[PDB]
């Protein structure tokens, strides 16, 4: 069986308040960011500092690949922590140089080690030139 | 998976999709980054009630059967996890059924709200197949 998608992890209360309580402070929050929706493909384990986290995913529906969300859970469900990735409609050099053409919104206020794990994960994308 | 663009427009080519229905390689690629970013294993759980499944996105409530949606047709006569391979046969395969349905691919909003119409061989140009 796969493991957890992001509906699947918010399905349970843990996880499920530290996701509300990641958004406590930032203002403007993108509707499908804010309920979870889109595509979202099986979450992964991982550990930082010998801490334990869930890596979960998703995107904006029919705008998947521009608009995209990884989710860093921490194991022992004491908080989540988000990064938002914003690419502009521009299918020419953004599709050979995406990081030079997005807009990055973090969640939670991740630890520098955190963030460094948040994007680690986005630039494992094999389109992430 | 996550194909890369390249790699997924060379195996979309293998299995017959370019010029498929009069269907240039490039609007098939286009389609897929924005539906699910060329991974295999996303789903979403649609504004219709049911859920879309792999690169294409493909519905459970016309196209394949997941047990979950009332009314599934299953038309691709098909069950959604095959969709969700890392091999894309059986997406290809339901995808000429839903392109030939009548519509062509209109039936993908995304592709034609965000792709018809655009400069599609764009998502190949580079990739010398």
């Amino acid at each position: 069986e796969e493991q957890p998608r992001l509906f699947e992890l918010l399905g349970q209360p843990g996880y499920k308040a530290t996701w509300h309580a990641m958004f406590k402070g930032e203002s403007d929050v993108p509707k499908w960011v804010s309920d979870a929706s889109g595509p979202s493909s099986p979450s992964t384990s991982l550990s930082l500092e010998g801490q334990p986290y869930v890596l979960a995913n998703s995107c904006k529906p029919h705008d998947c690949g521009n608009n995209r969300l990884l989710v860093a859970f921490r194991g022992d469900k004491s908080a989540a922590y988000g990064l938002q990735v914003s690419l502009p409609d521009e299918p020419a050099e953004v599709m050979q140089t995406p990081s030079k053409y997005a807009t990055y919104r973090w969640y939670g206020e991740p630890s520098r080690q955190v963030r460094e794990l948040l994007m680690k994960q986005l630039e494992s994308d094999p389109n992430w030139k | 998976k996550v194909f890369g663009r390249c790699e997924l427009a060379a195996a979309m080519k293998r299995h017959g999709l370019d010029n498929y229905r009069g269907y240039s390689l490039g609007n098939w690629v286009c389609a897929a980054k924005f539906e699910s970013n060329f991974n295999t294993q996303a789903t979403n759980r649609n504004t219709d009630g049911s859920t879309d499944y792999g690169i294409l996105q493909i519905n459970s409530r016309w196209w394949c059967n997941d047990g979950r949606t009332p009314g599934s047709r299953n038309l691709c006569n098909i069950p959604c996890s095959a969709l969700l391979s890392s091999d894309i046969t059986a997406s290809v395969n339901c995808a000429k059924k839903i392109v030939s349905d009548g519509n062509g691919m209109n039936a993908w909003v995304a592709w034609r709200n965000r792709c018809k119409g655009t400069d599609v061989q764009a998502w190949i140009r580079g990739c010398r197949l």
